[PDB]
């Protein structure tokens, strides 16, 4: 019930910094940056 | 301690049931504020403090 609202609220909330989690030979994966 | 165990089991059940809730409460984001905000919002008054 409140989960949908609560979860939705989260999506809504979103100078923002992400972090590299993988990297290799040209391709790098960056977690975060929700508004990229 | 018994209440703490029961409430921790209850939140475990909630996380298992709400897969989306578990996934955002588990995202590897460094920002904790948003997460904690979702947390309390959905469970702050329903569980003890400890």
């Amino acid at each position: 019930a409140d989960i949908e609202g609560a979860i939705e609220d989260y999506v809504s909330s979103f100078e923002e910094i992400g972090t590299v989690i993988d990297a290799g030979d040209g391709i790098a994966h960056v977690e975060g940056l929700p508004s990229v | 301690l018994t209440n703490l165990a029961d409430e921790l089991a209850s939140v475990a059940k909630l996380l298992l049931s709400e897969t989306a809730l578990n996934k955002h409460l588990a995202e590897p984001t460094d920002d904790s504020a948003p997460k904690v905000r979702l947390l309390e919002r959905l469970l702050s008054d329903k569980v003890s403090a400890t």
